[PDB]
């Protein structure tokens, strides 16, 4: 799937229907997420892409656990470049099948949520106004939040 | 806007490659094999 | 919002069907690797067309 | 004759470019390790801020020579410009030559041996 | 005025003068030096003086002598260059002939022609009479 | 010891140089555009008054720059003032990224005024000005050619 | 995006115009990038005539939506062939054909 | 004057990658994942985050100061352009630019030419 | 003017690829596609000729 | 190729005094056709208790290739085997007795499997063995889908002496930008074919320069039977 020109949505369907159909397949396949963002600087600006929009569909078609997303760190100091444009174009690209509202919930609504250190970072007042700032570049703003007191 | 001229001119033209109908003459595999 | 579900109308694959008839009835009176080209040429001209309907 | 040599040096890379001759063997491996260009036909009026400023395009010249005359004179018209590369000099051969500043026009050439106080053609 | 001094070389050794060690002493290692260059291939009138003079240079001197100072000069990557070459090497060689040749020189001439005709470009028959 | 040698180089600039690429076919125009520079957008005049009452009408939506001067010959907007230099103050159009109340960003024609270094000066609302800065011009702002008062009103 | 920022901006399109792969767009960009612009950017009025030519010269058109030079080559099946040579081997044919009498043939990738 | 600087920065880089480094890097190596994290990869909303604007610090060859930021013509050998070179030449790099851009394109139409009957 | 003409011309050209061609009418059609080709302002007013007063 | 089945460190022991370790060592079997290296391991432990160590090897070598020759199935096994300078016709002779029809033959094809050795993946097996463990390596990584074995030939034995003749220049040409990087299931990086054979140019052109620096022989003064002869290996 990273080497196909325009991505085909046809990946994350064949993907998905292994990854809901033995139990083995979404458990590999998570790993090759986690295993997958913490590198993502070889592959650039293509196979980038391509390999965002497959974990961004089975995420939205789920067939997945909805938190893989436990290794992404957002950091603005330890995320890197290649990265934090995986990353992008990766919410951005949810952004529409969920919309903003179905997703806005879904990320947060869940309760079971703070899996994660994407969003809740309300640490330091460093990575989170850069949470904020981040999320409002990339053009979605559909998440912020005052912890400045 | 001072375009560069490395993109200019890397294909000519005005037929189609698409030529007419003849549907004999080998329109596909644009590029050479070795 | 919607969802769109495609199909090839009937006119067009009997225009396909009809367009092999006369490449088989043109098979007589050219070579084989003339027909096969007009036959690649038919299907590039169906399936560029047709590409998400043809599944 | 003192201006029919920019005619002879653009005629040869008119025949570079219609013979297809590949950059290993278009008439600069021949002038390596030498990034000395000699100028001719320049006028009087020039200084050598004006020189560096309009040769400067492809480098900065390290070592600029005017022939500046002894005691009666100014200048004579020729000049040696020392860029850093010689692909400076390639370039400012192939693209300065035939240009005009100030009516009389002026040819770039090369020097390949050492510089000279008066040994060209004016 | 390389151009004028390649026409002077021919008409100034011809009669009974210049002998040979003298030209090969100190006359043709600054000609082979300066002179069988690129540039000067590329303009006929002096594509044409190089070798006229050439001619006459090897009628007074000899003739390995100036062909195996310019047989390495067959595999070069210029076709304009081992064309003058091949030029200088057939009008020596119907002039004088080859029985100057020896067994050290002659592979070295019939691998670098071939070499030539192996990897020549335009439709010039001139390498053929060669 | 009086001097080094009487000859000496030179390093300055000769006017031909300069001359032969900016030309009033009699002489050398200061005042090379900025790479911004355009078209006028919005509908501009400027109207010249001897004392407060219209003399010509200058069409301002033409052309990116505007020169003033003593003669129609040099400069697109002459005048009759013998205290005005050949080449006095240029008008210049440019577009310049701007911010909204909003927030909204995007691309403005501005006009600008800068003065020429000419031999009187010039002055903006009846105050002086400062050369080589363009400054922003503002609509009904008066323009006029030399360092106290003149005959003529620029608008 | 990039053009506006080369008008905000003093450089030149050198060669960003390579993230989108030359190739890329309904109307694949390389066709504005072309040796005549200025020519078939006066072809206006297409895609139309050409469906009128099936009342013309007798060749069929199975391309009466499309010509090159306008909208571009709206795919590059090019890895087909080579995926083709990797299911069926690179001696697909070399097994079967007698390269062996065609001449002393040992590399097979110079043949025209 | 610079081409000698480029033969001495190439012979430490070749004595830098033969003493020290092995036949075949791979994929970690210990600097290619560095330098993929150091990449510029465009499409970043955190570029903005860190840095304020494009501003003209001393970013030169040596400690003198460089040419402003307009656009210069292409030479097909990247300069060290500065004192005020403003696109004065014949002519000789954008006809042979568009020679070899020509070349290109009727080597792509003689290969279909060659192929059509085959 | 003449952008428009060499456009119609190549689109006319276009329909001929094949050389197995027929005895008279088509060989003279690109005989005078190429004359256009050799004289465009030729065939421009000859264009024109046709135009103004040529109804029959 | 057997010669590496003896080799002897550089080393400086507690003492000041110099003296020689019998390392491990190396059986290397080629097939030019498809790429196979059979890499045998001869163990340290060996290298003890028997005689003459530097004139037993040859006989301890035909023992295991027949016992490989028996290993391998019916139709991979060779009908002509040739192998380094001539010491083993007669103990491959005695010891191919249940093979007849395999032919021995010497000939001029030496080839500088020593700088097999010099390459880090063969090296840090070589060094670090504690059984013979006839590991089956591959040297046609995927070239045999893209090119011929002959091109695969033509181009491995060029860059196998001009690691041979010079490790150094041969090493840094083999990884001519920062972006060459090599799958770990092959040993060779991977690269576009005009770079392929910029790198055979340049690599034929470090073996002439050696050639060159050597005898003091002009490199354009060589007829181009002359430069296959030097290229390939021949006895000049």
């Amino acid at each position: 799937c990273a080497q196909q020109r325009t991505y085909e949505k046809f990946f994350g369907l064949l993907a998905g229907r292994f990854c809901m159909l033995k139990k083995e397949y979404m458990e590999s396949f998570e790993g090759i997420f986690k295993e997958q963002y913490d590198t993502i600087h070889r592959l650039e600006t293509n196979k980038l892409r391509n390999v965002a929009k497959m974990f961004a569909h089975l995420l939205y078609t789920d067939s997945l656990p909805w938190s893989v997303l436990e290794c992404i760190k957002l950091s603005e100091e330890t995320t890197t470049s290649s990265s934090r444009i995986f990353v992008k174009i990766f919410f951005q690209e949810l952004c529409e099948y969920m919309g903003l509202p179905k997703l806005n919930a879904r990320l947060k609504d869940e309760t079971l949520q703070p899996f994660f250190e994407g969003l809740l970072p309300r640490d330091n007042p460093r990575n989170t106004r850069f949470a904020i700032n981040f999320f409002t570049s990339i053009g979605l703003g559909g998440l912020t939040d005052e912890l400045r007191e | 806007v001072q375009y560069d001229q490395r993109l200019f001119n890397q294909s000519k033209g005005m037929d189609s490659g698409f030529a007419g109908g003849e549907d004999e003459i080998y329109n596909v595999y644009d590029q050479a094999w070795r | 919002t919607a969802q769109c579900f495609l199909r090839v109308d009937d006119e067009s694959m009997q225009r396909f069907h009809n367009r092999v008839r006369q490449i088989l009835m043109a098979s007589g009176s050219t070579t084989f690797t003339k027909i096969v080209n007009k036959w690649n040429t038919a299907l590039i001209g169906l399936m560029t067309y047709f590409r998400e309907a043809v599944v | 004759n003192p201006l029919t040599k920019v005619k002879l040096i653009n005629e040869l890379n008119e025949r570079e470019v219609q013979l297809g001759v590949a950059d290993k063997v278009s008439w600069h491996s021949e002038y390596k390790d030498s990034a000395w260009i000699f100028l001719g036909g320049l006028p009087y009026e020039l200084t050598e801020g004006d020189i560096i400023c309009v040769f400067s395009q492809y480098g900065e010249i390290v070592n600029i020579n005017l022939v500046r005359d002894k005691k009666t004179g100014k200048s004579k018209g020729f000049c040696f410009l020392c860029y850093e590369d010689q692909r400076s000099t390639i370039l400012a051969v192939d693209n300065f030559n035939g240009i005009k500043i100030k009516g009389r026009t002026i040819r770039v050439d090369h020097v390949s041996n050492y510089r000279a106080p008066k040994d060209s053609e004016e | 005025m390389k151009k004028i001094v390649l026409k002077v070389v021919k008409q100034c050794c011809g009669t009974d003068g210049v002998e040979a060690n003298y030209i090969k002493t100190e006359i043709l290692p600054p000609f082979f030096k300066h002179f069988w260059q690129h540039r000067m291939a590329l303009d006929r009138r002096n594509y044409r003086q190089l070798v006229d003079t050439t001619v006459e240079l090897a009628n007074k001197v000899g003739a390995a002598e100036i062909i195996s100072r310019i047989v390495d000069d067959l595999k070069d990557e210029a076709e304009q260059y081992r064309k003058m070459v091949m030029e200088t090497i057939e009008k020596i060689m119907g002039n004088l002939g080859a029985a100057d040749i020896d067994h050290k020189l002659e592979e070295q001439l019939i691998d670098g022609i071939l070499y030539a005709f192996q990897e020549q470009t335009t439709e010039d028959s001139v390498m053929l009479n060669g | 010891k009086e001097v080094p040698a009487k000859e000496k180089p030179s390093f300055e600039l000769s006017g031909a140089l300069l001359e032969d690429t900016n030309t009033f076919r009699g002489v050398v125009i200061k005042y090379s555009e900025p790479p911004e520079a355009r078209i006028p957008k919005k509908r501009w005049r400027l109207y010249p008054f001897k004392n407060d009452e219209v003399l010509p009408v200058m069409y301002i939506h033409r052309q990116s720059a505007y020169l003033l001067g003593r003669h129609r010959r040099i400069a697109d907007i002459p005048i009759d003032h013998p205290s005005c230099s050949k080449q006095h103050a240029v008008f210049q159009y440019r577009l310049v990224e701007y911010t909204r109340a909003d927030g909204t960003v995007g691309r403005r024609v501005k006009p600008y005024i800068i003065d020429l270094g000419s031999g009187n000066g010039t002055f903006l609302n009846n105050k002086r000005i400062e050369p080589q800065r363009y400054y922003e011009l503002k609509e009904k702002d008066v323009l006029k050619f030399g360092f106290s008062s003149r005959e003529y009103v620029l608008l | 995006l990039k053009r506006q920022e080369a008008i905000a901006q003093n450089r030149r399109l050198t060669l960003e115009d390579l993230e989108d792969s030359w190739d890329r767009g309904i109307p694949r960009i390389n066709t504005l990038f072309q040796k005549d612009r200025h020519t078939l950017a006066y072809d206006k009025g297409w895609r139309v005539r050409t469906d009128f030519k099936q009342y013309q010269v007798l060749k069929q058109n199975p391309f009466w939506w499309t010509h090159q030079r306008h909208d571009g080559k709206l795919w590059n099946l090019n890895n087909y062939r080579t995926d083709m040579i990797q299911a069926l081997g690179g001696v697909e044919g070399i097994l079967e054909h007698t390269l062996f009498k065609g001449t002393y043939f040992p590399t097979w990738e110079g043949l025209f | 004057g610079l081409a000698q600087s480029r033969q001495q920065q190439q012979n430490v880089e070749d004595a830098m990658k033969e003493m020290q480094k092995p036949l075949a890097r791979y994929i970690d190596d210990e600097d290619l994942d560095r330098m993929l994290r150091e990449q510029e990869r465009e499409g970043d909303p955190m570029a903005n985050f860190i840095k304020k604007n494009k501003a003209k610090e001393n970013k030169n060859k040596k400690v003198r100061p460089r040419y402003s930021g307009p656009a210069p013509p292409p030479n097909r050998f990247w300069p060290g352009y500065r004192w005020d070179g403003v696109d004065r030449s014949n002519g000789f790099e954008q006809k042979r630019f568009a020679r070899l851009a020509s070349k290109k394109a009727v080597e792509e139409l003689a290969y279909k030419w060659s192929v059509e009957d085959m | 003017d003449t952008k428009l003409l060499i456009l119609a011309l190549e689109r006319l050209k276009e329909a001929y690829s094949v050389k197995s061609r027929l005895n008279q009418s088509q060989r003279e059609e690109l005989g005078l596609i190429e004359q256009a080709y050799d004289n465009p302002h030729e065939a421009l007013s000859r264009i024109k000729r046709h135009l103004l007063t040529q109804r029959a | 190729d057997d010669t590496n089945v003896y080799r002897v460190t550089i080393h400086k022991t507690f003492e000041g005094n110099l003296t020689t370790k019998p390392i491990n060592g190396a059986i290397f079997i080629f097939n030019p056709r498809t790429g196979q290296l059979f890499l045998k391991i001869i163990h340290t432990s060996v290298w003890a208790g028997q005689k003459r160590l530097g004139q037993l090897a040859k006989w301890k070598t035909a023992e295991e290739v027949a016992a490989l020759i028996r290993s391998l199935p019916v139709e991979e096994q060779p009908k002509q085997i040739i192998v380094t300078r001539k010491g083993m016709l007669d103990p491959l002779e005695v010891h191919l007795l249940d093979f007849p029809n395999i032919v021995i033959k010497g000939s001029e094809l030496q080839l500088p499997f020593q700088a097999c050795l010099k390459v880090e993946k063969f090296g840090d097996l070589i060094l670090k063995a504690t059984e013979p463990q006839m590991v089956l390596f591959n040297l046609y990584d995927d070239w045999l889908k893209t090119i011929s074995s002959y091109t695969a030939f033509s181009r491995l034995i060029l860059i196998l002496r001009a690691l041979h003749v010079n490790n150094d220049r041969a090493k840094v040409i083999l990884k001519p930008d920062k972006t060459t990087i090599t799958e770990p299931h092959h040993i060779w990086p991977t690269l576009t074919d005009e770079e392929w054979i910029k790198v055979e140019v340049q690599l034929k052109d470090l073996i002439l320069a050696d050639y060159g620096k050597k005898n003091n022989v002009n490199v354009a003064s060589l007829t181009q039977s002359e430069i296959r002869d030097i290229i390939l290996g021949m006895e000049i």
